[PDB]
Parts: C-alpha cells; structure tokens; sequence
C-alpha cells in the first residue's frame, strides 16, 4: 500500500488523480499533515520543499518543481528569457516584453518605443500584472500614457509586451483564439506533451480601434461566458479540439496541425524546460518532482507561434480530465510507485539530439 | 573573467582567492545574571518539593 | 603562535573528539604515549601544530582539550582506551548521573552543579595559553547533556573570556540513530541560548553522515564509530588551516570574516569529496575537477538541504593532496556555467582556496580509503534554514499539545522559556528569509 | 544511574517477583546458590543494575520480598532460587489482609511498614547511584494492592528524586479470587496515577485469554499466566540489565514514553507466545516477530489497540538477526498503519536490539506501548466498581477499618477522570 496526501482542496486534476489512485485499491489517503507519505499533492502557495525527503522507509514525491514559478509568473518569464543565453533577446518566438514597477525597465521599454514613434508600422502593446487574473487589469493602448499612469493605478507589479497585431482569425467570425497544451515533466525529466491541446476561441469579430471588447480581444474562458453574447456559436463551451481545428487548416490553408503549428510548440516547450532544468532537476536529490504546465500559444497570420504564457497550476478542459489525469497516474506516479500484477502512450516525448 | 588574488605560498600548500564578479550593489549577560536564573529554577524545583512533601504529609 | 582550546560535552561531543584526536595524532605523527619523533625542538616551541598541542619536559605532546559528561562510562572508554596516556585525568571530568534527555536537567539541574569544576579546568589550560585564542565546542543538539550544560558553559565561556572567539561542531538531530523523542526541544533550546555566544557553527546532520556511509561506504547499518570517523575527517579539513602551515583561515577570527558577515546568520554548511569505500577494489582516482564539482551535489553535504534555491554570502574552499590552483580554475570556470550558485547583492560571487600537499589521512583499518586529492567545502547558505524550518515544524507539533513539557518545568524551568526560544527560531527563520529570496 | 531496588508484596507480587529472579538470574548466568557460571561477558556488565556483589564473588538480588501472611515467602524460600534472596530481606507480619485494601493501607500494614522502609533504606544506602524502585504487586488482592501502594506512598516521602515503576497485576472475574476486587483495584489505580513515574499493567484477562485462544490451555493456571509475566518482565527490562547501543535507565525510559505525567501506563506485548515446556523448534523470522509484538492477541492488557493511538512505543528485539531488516520491519509498520500513532510526537517508535535471547527462543520481541486505548482497561474496572458501589454493596469489610464512602467515591471519580484524558488525547 503506497500513501498520498491532499493539500490542494481547489485542484480539479489532482482531485481527479485521488479518485483514480484510491480507486486502485493500492493507495491509501492520509491527513493533510501526517509525514509518512509517499505522494504530496501540494498547495500552491509556501509549499514546503524543505519537508520533503527526510523520512527513513519512504521514498517521497511531488506535484511540484521547486523553482518552477521562474517560468510561470510572468515578470519573472521575461527575466528568464533576456538573461538566458540559451533563449537571447533575440528569441524569435516570445513577444517583446518590458517589467514595470510602480530592476525596472521604463527607459529601455521607452528606447524601442520610440523607434516605432519613427515608425509608421505597429505601436499596439499589452500590460498585465503575474497573477491579477479574474479577467481584469488587462489594458491595450497605442500609446505609454496610457500605459504607465495604468500600471501605477494598480499595486503590484506588471509586464508591458507587444500586442500582435495581425492574429491568425478561424472563419466563419473573423475570430481570436489562443492554445493550450498540457506538458508532464517526470522525475527523470522526461518531458511529455500531451496530444489534445485546446484553442480558447473567442466568439466575437475582431477589432475596432476603440479596443475595449474584452470579448474579441481577450480569449480568456471567464471573459467569453459572462461579457460575449456570442458565447456557444461555432464550438460549445468556445472550445475548438485538434481534430476539428486540423481539419480547418486542411481545409482552410492546406497544411497540417502538425506542420504549421505543434513543431514550434514543441521547440518552444522543450527550450523553456530545458533552459531552466539545472536549477529544478531531482536526479540527484533526497525528494522527487513532477509537475504539469499548461502552456499558452498565440497564432499569427503567417502561421508563426508565440508564446503567451505558461501556468504551473493549470485546469484541464472538461472532455480530457479523464485521460490526462490516467496519464499522470501512469507516468509520473505509477513510474516510482509501481501498481501489482496494446499500450499507445497519450503523449509525445520531447527529446531531440542534434550534433554540432 | 576570474581575478586571482593574495596568492600566498608554503612548504606545505598555498592559498588564494578567485573573484568571479564583484558585489553587485554597494548584551552577554554577567555572572550575576546568570547565577540570578539558576537560583531562581532552583526555588521553583524547592517549592515544587515543598508541596510534594506537604501533600504527602496531610 | 595563538592556541585553541577544544571542549567536548556529552557523548557525542566526547566520542566525535576521540575520533577527532585519534585522527590529528596520525596526521602530526603523534604516537598513541604522546612522543612526536619529528619535534626536535623538546618541552616547548611555537609550531602551528602547537596550537593544539602542548609540550612537556619528557617530549609528551598533550590536546588542548577537556572532555566533560554527566556521567561516566563514554569518558571511561577514553580514561582506558588506546589513547589513555595522551590525556591528563584533569581534562577528563564526569558526574555520576546524566541529564536523561532533558534540557532543562543538564542547564539548570545538574549543570550548576558541575559547572564551576569544568570552568577551572579550563582555567588550567587557559594558564598554560601565551595567547589563547578561543574555544572549538563539541556537542549534540539532542541530547540533556549536549544541549543543557553546552549552552550553560557557553554563556559562562563569554563571561570568563569575552574577547575569544568560540567555535562550534554540532551534531543536528536525526531519528534513524537518535533514542530520544524530545531532541527537538532540547535543540532549540539550546540555540536560543547559544547563539549570541557562538561566533560560527559547523552543524551536522546525523541524517546525511548516515545517508552518505550508506550509499558510498556501502555500510548496511553504519554504526557511530563510522559516522564518527567520517565527521573526523571533515573536522580535520576545517581544523587543518590551524594546525599547518598557510595563509587562509589562520585564526579562529578569520572563520567568522571570511564565513560569517552578519553574526546571527553563522551556520555554514559543509561539503566534503570524494567519499570512497577501503573494501573498493578498483577505484578510478578523482580530478580536481570531479571532486570540486562534487561539492554542489546535496548526496554529498553535511545537511541536506538545495542551495540551487537560496543564496550565498560566502564561499571557502580546503583542498588537501594532489591540487594546484590552475586545475582549481578550470574547475571553477566549468562548475559556474553548468551550475546555480547566485551570491547576495552585497558580496563578492567568489570563492576563498586553501590547499595543503598532504592528501587526508585515514585511519589504518578504517572504512575510508586513501586518496590522493580531497576536498571540504564550507559555505554560508540561505539553504541551510530548511533545517531550522524542519526542526521548528516538529517543535510545533509537540509543544502544541505541551507534551513532555512537564519534564522541563519540573527541573525548575519555566514554560516561557520554549516560547521565547521558539520566537527567536522564527526570528533566525525570517532572517534568511530576508538574506536569501525575493518576491 | 545504576542500582535499582526491587520490592515484591503479596502472594501475586511474591510469585512472579520470584519467577523473575529465576527468570534473569538463568539469563546472566547466576545459580541458586549465587555463583557466576556463565560464558559471555556481557551478562555480567549490568549485573550490578539488579544484584549486589558479595563476599567470594556472590550475586545477591537487591530485592525485599513483603507480605502480611508468611505462607507465600516460606514458598519462595522453598521454591528453586529460594536460597538466592538475602534473607535479611525477608519481612513479613502474620495477620494476612484478607484480600482487603483497609487492612493493606491503613491497619495491617501501617503495622510493617517502617520496618520494609528500614530494609528498603539498608539496600539503597548502598547504592553507589540509586535509579529508583521497581515493585511487583497485584491490585486485586490486600497486601500487594493496599500496602503496596502505601510502600509507594512512602518511598516516594523519602526518595522525592528517584524513579518508582511498578507491574500491576489487574484484576479481572475470569481468575478471580474475591468480589470486592474492583474495589481494591479502584483504590490503587488512584495510588499509582498520583504516586508512579511508569506501571506495566499486566491484565489477568488477557493472560487468561491468550492462554485460552491462543495457547490452547483448557485449564489455565497461575503457572501459565505467570510464564506469560516472566517472559513480558524479562524483555521489558533487557535494556536496563544488557549492554546495547542503547544504555537505558529508569527515567530515560520516563522521559521518552510519558508525555504527560498522568498518562504512564503502558500496554506490554511479546512474541512469540510460548506455553512451558513449548516445542519452539521454528524460529520466528524478523518480520513474523514484528507483525505478531503488536497485534492485540499478543498484548498483555486485555485492550484492542485499534481503538486508540499509540503515543509512544519501545520495542525490544532479542537474538541474532538483521538490524537493517528489523529497522525495514519497524518502519514498515509505522508506516503502513500511520493514523495509529499520534502525528504530534514525531519519531514516537524506538527500536533496541539485544543479542542474547531468552531462554528456549532463538528470537524474540517485546512490546511497550503507552496508548489511550489502555482506558479500556479502566472503564472495564470502572464498571465493576460502580455495580457494587451504586448499592454499596461489601463496603462493610472496609468501614470496619476506618474508611469512609467518600474515599471510595474520590477514587472512583479519579479514575474516570484518567479515562477522561485518554480519551482527549484520542481525538486529537
Ligand atoms: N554523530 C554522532 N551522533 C551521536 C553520537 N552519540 C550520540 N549522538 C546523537 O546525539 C543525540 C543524543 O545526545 P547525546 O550526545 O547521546 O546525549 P548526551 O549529551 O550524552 O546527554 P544525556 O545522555 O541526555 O545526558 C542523538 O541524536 C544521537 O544520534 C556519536 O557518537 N556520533
Ligand atoms: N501579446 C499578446 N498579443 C495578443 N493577444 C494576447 C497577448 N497576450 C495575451 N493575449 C490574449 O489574452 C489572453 C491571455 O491573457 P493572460 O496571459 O493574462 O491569461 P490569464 O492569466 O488571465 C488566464 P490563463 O493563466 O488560464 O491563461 C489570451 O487568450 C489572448 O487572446
Ligand atoms: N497473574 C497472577 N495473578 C495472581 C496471582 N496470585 C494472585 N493473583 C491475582 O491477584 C489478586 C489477588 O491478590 P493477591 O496477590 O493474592 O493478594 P495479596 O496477597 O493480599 O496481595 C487476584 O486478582 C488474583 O487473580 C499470580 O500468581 N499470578
Ligand atoms: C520514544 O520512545 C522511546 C522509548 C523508550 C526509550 C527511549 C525512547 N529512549 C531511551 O533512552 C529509553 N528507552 C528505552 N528504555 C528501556 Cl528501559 N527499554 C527500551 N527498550 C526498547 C526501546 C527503548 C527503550
Ligand atoms: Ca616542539
Ligand atoms: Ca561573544
Ligand atoms: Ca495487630
Ligand atoms: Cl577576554
Ligand atoms: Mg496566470
Ligand atoms: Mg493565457
Ligand atoms: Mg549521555
Ligand atoms: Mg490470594
């Protein structure tokens, strides 16, 4: 009989992962607060790393990296890219982004501003702060002004970054989306991408000038049930799935999910994991780690990925919990707690081994 | 980039030191308050013993 | 010259400085009677292995230590052990009755009674001191004796000879060897007392020792004399800057400049490489580069603990063997870009090197093999405070319900005391907070 | 911390204080007339923890055998290690206290007691450093239960610094001798919460059960429930008489498993259960052994350890085995039944090893459990009690030696009091 522990009430997948580990017949429950576990499924916040891996008899797992907030707060993103030599300033896939406080960045974010006021090509950004997401403290502008007085009537700290301009648009609507894709990291640093994804899409015709339609603009689901009253048109719940978003691009634009899309997913993924691996690995260490990443893509008119976003504690889409939270249990826990006695993984492995 | 710095050398070894960056920005209390603490736990342990020795004389 | 005093208390304390003796004699060439054939100055000098060491008329080389326990018998193996003749029965002092796991038995208790003997002598080899340096405190933090009566004389120790620097080794608790069930209390206890009289702290982690002869000595169950030898070893390197010759670590003064810039933060963590089993046939000798490199791996640290997620204030580096500064670069250029090691703001990202030509010495018979580099690495890490936090948090769980608070109120201490003493553990917790993370 | 003086008192004391004697003194090589004819040296480097060192190298057990009633101690003289005993140890009146704790605590035994105290005082001015006391007594009976507990009550006036453990035999109608039994028993658990640092409660229930359904002895007598104790005794003090890594005293042993002062009785287990003159020939395998020390059905208090959580455990294992596989086997259990030992004492299980086993047994464990769920042992003497008293019935036996109802109705509220906090400790 292997143990787990449950101190993230709120987690619809880990509350998912309990039903099918107790449903096994071979994992036992204990209270939040007994040590003698061998699986924590974590809280969020002040999880304590420094606990773990110090019980004789037991060897100790985690839902968690510690350090694996470097990639998912998004101040602390943009530092991550910059300062990284493995993913430069010239990163061709993340938007130009700028940290802003109320360390700071507002002359160097001013510097490039001011070569698009010599220029008669694109001057739309975004400001968001790490983790004021209820769908509000999101503001467009054309312009700083605007900007810089916003960030400054808001606490904490934010992040200026391009707004794209010209997005890829699903017809029927002339609509947004952005994608999701779940990736399980294992505690041998396998890194496993999940093969449903899901775009958010937005049910409202794109643009104005006037902005403020945090409808088309904004593909967030909290957003698009309550402000769109387009809500349910085209797919229900404003979830479009591969098979039919593939399909679209075979039909629409005679190319692949594949192709156009997923291998830069799959870059992206793989050099956000592996630029940040020496500092979270648990090869060698007392405790182990895995952790599953919700990654955010937006798609540009030229069929070019950018990386949005990636969230160290996301939801899965209703339809999938079933299959994704099985696939958690097979890789990452059955993998060091082995269960008693025609497999086609649900996922793809990110390795690649190019020499030079 | 790595300084080597105050290389001194012996006989027996030699030492140094290696700078790879520089910084990166710019009551003991008395015998008598103690002996005023061991005193007083040892009337707190004699008045403990004292109502010990009362209770098993009533 | 500048001599050091070494005091040993309770059974770690006196089993941990046997080893740490038995292993100085071997590497000065002092025989078990106390001759030292290589001393051809005779009754005296001012070698630097003479700060551990005095000197008789008769060529006896005698330790600068004074073995104290509550009771008898672990002091008795040393009064009629191999080394019986290299000590004096005035450095040897016993009670009759220990402190039974209790704290507030061996301060309060049992300690007022013993605590002015041991003071005096002390004062002896104080005496024989042309400049006494300070003291080296070797102790648990588990046990009555370990923790009570160290923390008494400590506080004396800074009353008695205010200007001298103290040093502690101390053994951090682990339930896999431990017998007592109330070491978390006695540990804070006595690191509350302790800390404003301790200059720099070597602690170590019974738990890693234990984990370390396991898997590199390939030692089933390791016993306290294989702990023990292993601690010695590290010991040593720590000591060997004040035994020897060189220009790093000198001075017990120099310990706390070059490890411990803000005073109450003094808890370095040591490392030490390579670690490799006499019964290993074919062993292939490690490189600077490897060993060096070995010193970021948490496997090989005397508490376990990931200073990838804290911060750093210092850095020293104690080679012993086959090294030259020019490997020690090259392995340090290599180790910097593969490797997390963010310092603080306000120190230089670097690292202080001492190297001494003789490799470490092992034990004849021992479970350590000869090699021909080693090296200990001490430094001052945010990380360290996950033990603080793991101890605080069993703390908590106990002292919560009072259980087997009465034990310690009953020796004359009052329940204040754990409260006030758990504070100043939230205080030292919130320190490094402050010291090691960001937002 | 190394004498400890031992005292017997009554008939249920005298008989299992003499069965240990055999039982250690067989264990340290020690014969009947008190001669060393052993081959380890080890039996013989605590020997001075239990016996004193005579004249020509004798071994005389530092131990005083009290009763009201000769009959008992002319046994013991008459028994095989009879000749051992110091007979300067040997005090006893000639009244009996028929079974009654009056006569044991306040009459009969007011009468002895000082000159107990005078032999007590004559063995522990000898001790180079007194640990404290260890005493053998039934809580059923009169001598042992009401002049015992007196014993403790001045022992405890003239050694305030000494530890004082008791073996409670507990009364149970399964082997019972008289009705007023949970009266006595009621009257001495009172004495024992207030005036002992740690009492092994030794259930004549569960001695008679495990020699009925597990033994199989249709017809157990006092012998077989006293091979049950002897054996229980032996492992329970093999750390205070053998050398170990763990060198264990008294109040280490206090200090370790009590919590709260109150709260110092523990549950004993052993393993394997053996019946005299057993056909042990399989030896038990480390994980066997650890398995059966803390099942119930081995457990000397006739409690059901599931029904409450342990708050400390120390456990001995005897004989040549795998330290690393008794350790595996220890955490094995503490881990896979982890809602049984209370989260608020971390690391609450210590294990000990001892080469020597026992006599007959290539291995064994003992079990030493301070549980809440021992309040079952104290509601059942509860129940009892109040049956008789709710009609006062039998108290005349003990108004007639001065007592009065209301130091029955103290004693009774005492320990519903004791059970009370077991059971907040239960639900924490
Ligand atoms: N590394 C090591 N740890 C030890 C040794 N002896 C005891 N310990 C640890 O020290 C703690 C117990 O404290 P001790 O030093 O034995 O106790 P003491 O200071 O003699 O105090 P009392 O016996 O309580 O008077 C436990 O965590 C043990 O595991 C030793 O020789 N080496
Ligand atoms: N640089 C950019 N250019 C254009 N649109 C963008 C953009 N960044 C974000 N968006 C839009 O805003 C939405 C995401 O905002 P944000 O990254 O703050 O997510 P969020 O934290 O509010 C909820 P979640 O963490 O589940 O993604 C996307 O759906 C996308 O349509
Ligand atoms: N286990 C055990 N119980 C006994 C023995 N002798 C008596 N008893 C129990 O002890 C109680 C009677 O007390 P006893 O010791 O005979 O009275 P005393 O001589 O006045 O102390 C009853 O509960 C008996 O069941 C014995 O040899 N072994
Ligand atoms: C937390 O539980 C304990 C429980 C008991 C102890 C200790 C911690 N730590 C000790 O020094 C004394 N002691 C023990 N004392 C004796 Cl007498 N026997 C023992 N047998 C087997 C095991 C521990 C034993
Ligand atoms: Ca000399
Ligand atoms: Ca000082
Ligand atoms: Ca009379
Ligand atoms: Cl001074
Ligand atoms: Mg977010
Ligand atoms: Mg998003
Ligand atoms: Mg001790
Ligand atoms: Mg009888």
């Amino acid at each position: 009989m292997y143990t787990f522990v449950v101190r993230d009430e709120n987690s619809s997948v880990y509350a998912e992962v309990s039903r099918l580990l107790l449903a096994t017949g071979q994992w036992k429950r204990l209270r939040k607060d007994n040590p003698r576990f061998n699986l924590m499924l974590g809280e969020r916040n002040r999880l304590p790393f420094g606990r773990l891996g110090h019980e004789p008899g037991l060897v100790q797992l985690v839902n968690y990296y510690r350090g694996a907030d470097k990639l998912c707060r998004k101040a602390s993103l943009v530092k991550l890219i910059k300062t990284s030599p493995e993913l430069s300033e010239s990163c061709t896939w993340f938007p130009e982004s700028y940290v802003i406080y109320p360390t700071d960045e507002r002359e160097v974010f001013l510097a490039a501003y001011n070569r698009r006021r010599e220029g008669r090509e694109g001057n739309v950004w975004i400001a968001k702060s790490s983790a004021g997401a209820k769908g509000e403290g999101i503001l467009i502008s054309s312009e700083a002004s605007e900007l810089l007085d916003f960030i400054d009537e808001q606490g904490q700290v934010h992040v200026i970054q391009k707004y794209l301009e010209k997005p890829l648009l699903l017809e029927p609507g002339h609509r947004k989306f952005d994608i999701r894709s779940w990736v399980l990291v294992d505690h041998l640093y396998n890194i496993y991408l999940y093969r449903e994804g899901v775009l958010r899409t937005s049910s409202e015709p794109y643009n104005s000038a006037n902005f403020q339609d945090k409808t088309c603009h904004l593909t967030n689901h909290c957003i698009q049930k309550e402000y769109s009253k387009n809500y349910g048109r085209y797919e229900e719940g404003n979830e479009m799935f591969f098979e039919e978003f593939n399909q679209y691009l075979m039909d629409a634009l005679n190319t692949t999910l594949e192709n156009s899309i997923l291998l830069q997913i799959k870059h992206i993924i793989r050099s956000c994991l592996m630029c940040i691996e020496p500092a979270i690995s648990t090869k060698h260490l007392h405790y182990q780690s895995f952790q599953l990443f919700g990654f955010d893509f937006m798609v540009d008119e030229e069929l070019k990925v950018w990386l949005i976003e990636v969230n160290g504690a996301p939801a899965c889409a209703q339809k999938l919990y079933a299959e994704l939270c099985q696939g958690i249990v097979d890789v990452a826990i059955s993998s060091v707690f082995p269960l008693a006695d025609q497999p086609t993984s649900i996922f793809i492995k990110l390795h690649h081994h190019h020499h030079h | 980039d790595m300084e080597v710095i105050e290389l001194n050398k012996c006989t027996s070894g030699q030492s140094f030191e290696v700078i790879l960056k520089p910084p990166s920005f710019d009551r003991d209390p008395s015998l008598e308050e103690i002996q005023k603490k061991l005193e007083a736990a040892e009337e707190r342990r004699k008045y403990q013993e004292a109502e010990l020795l009362k209770h098993l004389a009533e | 010259m500048r001599e050091c005093i070494s005091i040993h208390v309770g059974q770690a304390g006196v089993q941990i400085g046997n080893a740490c003796w038995e292993l100085y004699c071997l590497e000065h060439g002092i025989q078990p009677d106390g001759q030292m054939p290589s001393d051809k100055t005779i009754g005296g000098g001012d070698d630097s292995f003479n700060t551990f060491f005095s000197e008789t008329g008769a060529g006896k080389h005698v330790p600068r230590a004074v073995f104290v326990d509550l009771e008898p018998t672990v002091i008795d193996e040393v009064r009629t052990g191999t080394y019986r003749q290299l000590f004096h029965p005035e450095q040897l002092i016993t009670g009759k009755e220990d402190a039974a796991n209790n704290y507030a038995r061996g301060h309060y208790t049992i300690g007022k009674e013993i605590i002015d003997l041991v003071l005096d002598r002390i004062r002896k080899l104080a005496d024989q001191c042309t400049g006494l340096q300070g003291f080296l405190v070797f102790h648990s933090f588990g046990g009555g004796t370990g923790s009570g009566f160290t923390s008494l004389l400590m506080e004396r120790l800074s009353v008695d000879y205010g200007k001298k620097s103290k040093l502690e080794f101390s053994i951090y608790p682990a339930p896999q060897v431990s017998t007592a069930v109330v070491e978390p209390y006695n540990s804070i206890l006595t690191t509350h007392t302790t800390l404003e009289h301790s200059d720099c702290a070597f602690m170590v982690d019974n738990e890693a020792i234990y984990d370390i002869c396991r898997r590199n000595l390939d030692i089933e169950r390791p016993t306290y004399t294989n702990l023990n030898r292993l601690i010695s070893q590290i010991v040593s390197s720590i000591t060997a800057s004040l035994r020897f010759d060189g220009a790093l670590n000198v001075d017990l003064t120099e310990f706390q400049t070059n490890l411990v810039p803000y005073p109450r933060i003094h808890f370095p963590l040591a490392t030490y490489a390579p670690v490799i089993s006499a019964e290993k046939a074919y062993h292939e000798q490690l490189s600077v580069a490897e060993i060096t490199n070995a010193c970021f791996e948490p496997a090989n640290q005397m508490v376990k603990c990931d200073p990838r997620h804290g911060k750093y204030m210092a850095c020293c580096l104690l080679y012993r063997g086959d090294v030259v500064p020019k490997d020690v670069n090259a392995a340090i250029a290599t180790i910097k870009t593969k490797r997390s090691i963010q310092f603080v703001d306000w120190c230089p990202t670097g690292f202080k090197v001492g190297i001494n030509y003789q490799p470490p010495t092992v034990v004849p018979g021992g479970d350590l093999a000869k090699v021909q580099r080693a090296v200990c690495m001490l430094s001052n890490t945010t990380a360290i405070a996950e033990a603080w936090a793991r101890l605080d948090h069993k703390f908590d769980l106990m002292y919560a319900k009072r259980a087997f608070v009465h034990w310690y109120v009953g020796e004359g201490m009052e329940e204040g005391e754990f409260s006030e003493a758990r504070e100043d553990m939230a205080a030292l917790e919130k320190d490094y907070e402050e010291v090691g993370v960001d937002s | 911390m190394r004498e400890i003086v031992h005292i017997q008192a009554g008939q249920c004391g005298n008989q299992i204080g003499a069965k240990f004697w055999e039982v250690i003194s067989d264990e340290h090589g020690i014969d009947p007339t008190g001669s060393y004819h052993g081959d380890s040296d080890l039996q013989l480097e605590r020997i001075n923890v239990y016996y004193n060192e005579a004249t020509g190298n004798k071994y005389v057990p530092r131990a005083i055998l009290v009763d009201l009633e000769p009959g008992t101690m002319d046994s013991v003289r008459s028994g095989p290690f009879g000749q051992i005993f110091r007979p300067d140890n040997f005090v006893f009146g000639q009244s009996g206290a028929g079974n009654n704790w009056a006569k044991g605590h306040y009459t009969e035994g007011a009468e002895l007691v000082d000159s107990v105290l005078d032999v007590v005082r004559k063995e522990s001015e000898s001790c180079d450093c007194l640990q404290g006391f260890q005493l053998t007594h039934s809580l059923g009976g009169g001598t042992g239960s009401g002049m015992g507990t007196l014993l403790i009550s001045k022992i405890r006036e003239e050694y305030p610094d000494r530890i004082m453990n008791t073996f409670s035999v507990m009364p149970s109608p399964k082997v019972s001798d008289t009705v007023v039994e949970p009266y006595n028993a009621t009257l001495s658990v009172h004495q024992l919460v207030e005036n002992t640092d740690e009492t092994y409660c030794i259930d004549n229930e569960a001695l008679y059960d495990i020699c009925f359904r597990t033994l199989k002895l249709t017809t157990p007598t006092y012998g077989d429930l006293n091979h049950l104790v002897s054996a229980t005794m032996s492992g329970v003090t093999t750390c205070l008489r053998f050398p170990g890594q763990l060198n264990a005293d008294l109040r280490k042993l206090a200090v370790n498993m009590v919590p709260f002062p109150r709260l110092h009785f523990f549950m004993p287990g052993f393993a394997p259960l053996t019946s005299r003159g057993s056909q042990q020939y399989r030896a038990l395998t480390v994980p066997e052994l650890t398995q059966q020390m803390f099942d119930s059905k081995n457990m000397m208090a006739a409690c059901d350890p599931r029904h409450g959580r342990y708050l400390t455990v120390a456990a001995i294992f005897r004989g040549r085995m795998s330290m690393k596989e008794v350790d595996e086997q220890m955490l094995n259990v503490q881990n896979k039944n982890s809602s049984y030992f209370v989260e608020w004492i971390p690391n609450n299980v210590k294990t000990a090893v001892c080469d020597i086993p026992p006599r007959g047994l290539k291995m064994s464990a003992t079990f030493i459990g301070n549980s809440t769920a021992i309040q079952e042992l104290f509601k059942r003497i509860s129940e009892q009690f109040t049956a008789m008293f709710r009609r006062k019935a039998f108290l005349h036996w003990y108004t007639g030696e001065g007592m009065d109802e209301m130091e029955f109705t103290e004693a009774e509220s005492n320990m519903n009091d004791l059970v009370s906090e077991y059971q907040q400790y239960q639900d924490a």
